[PDB]
């Protein structure tokens, strides 16, 4: 249970059967309840946009792999 | 005027280059993943091969 | 007993344990040192890319 | 050499000495080889990517520091 | 013009929320070197 608080999107990938079992059943059942100058500028502020939204994204897979060691401990 | 678009240019280039930093970090983790895996295999049939030829199967 | 005779199984089997344990502190210590390890400080091979 | 290793930029400061020593001579030795709203906004726009700057030069020298560790441990 | 206007306040918020934690990196980095010369 503690190899799998350390799972990364960059390594491994949540399975279904993960996704729909150790986040709905057991967690209600074990009571956890949870111009051409300016136009660069704009591709650039969208690239940060991205890579920020991307970050985010990264930072809630390891939440729920940390959810889901936490339900296992339980 | 033309600084601050400079500027947001050169966050952007360091992003890029932070994020393919990363990338190469994370390659590093997981070839050392790759290798503790093959290693935890080659240990796991030693071991096994071990206990079952040398102290179960004389001794019987 | 210290009989150099013939050696009991147990203790072979310790002395066995004990060598492979030895050898997989100095495996454990080669995958931390290539764990920990940044474009920064060393430049990844070519040959490594495909094999491992 | 532990020591060396956890030393800031902040509250260190890298002598020349091992700079010529520790990082020319050695890692070659041991084969090592390495509108006053508006105008307030490109103010603060600037003012981040100075501090960006900043923060890349002391991850350049806390980096630089680990570099030393690691050739005095080799 | 009306979406102008919060995008300049989104930048000073920006601006506020680094400049605060500078401070409190500089207050930690302080904290660090009193543990030092304690140790010392
Ligand atoms: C314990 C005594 C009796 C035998 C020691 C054998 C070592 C000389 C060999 C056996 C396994 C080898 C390791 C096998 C795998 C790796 C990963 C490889 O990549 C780098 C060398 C290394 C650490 C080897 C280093 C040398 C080792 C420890």
């Amino acid at each position: 249970v503690l190899n799998v608080h350390h799972r990364s999107p960059s390594t491994h990938t949540m399975a279904p059967w993960v996704k729909r079992c150790f986040l709905h059943k057991l967690p209600t059942f074990l009571f956890m309840k949870r111009r051409q100058d300016v136009q660069e500028a704009l591709e650039g502020v969208s690239f940060i946009a991205q890579h920020m939204k991307n970050d985010d994204e990264d930072q809630s897979v390891v939440e729920d792999w940390k959810y889901v060691a936490m339900v296992v401990d339980r | 005027i033309k600084e601050a678009i400079q500027s947001v240019k050169y966050i952007a280039e360091n992003m890029k280059a932070q994020n393919e930093a990363k990338e190469i970090q994370d390659d590093w983790k997981y070839v050392a993943m790759v290798i503790d895996r093959i290693f935890l295999w080659v240990f796991t049939l030693v071991c096994i091969l071990g206990t079952a030829g040398l102290f179960l199967q004389p001794l019987m | 007993p210290s009989t150099s005779l013939v050696i009991p199984l147990i203790g072979e089997y310790l002395l066995f344990t004990m060598i492979f344990v030895t050898l997989s502190i100095v495996i454990t210590v080669f995958v931390l040192n290539v764990h920990y390890r940044t474009p920064t400080t060393h430049t990844m091979p070519s040959w490594v890319k495909t094999v491992f």
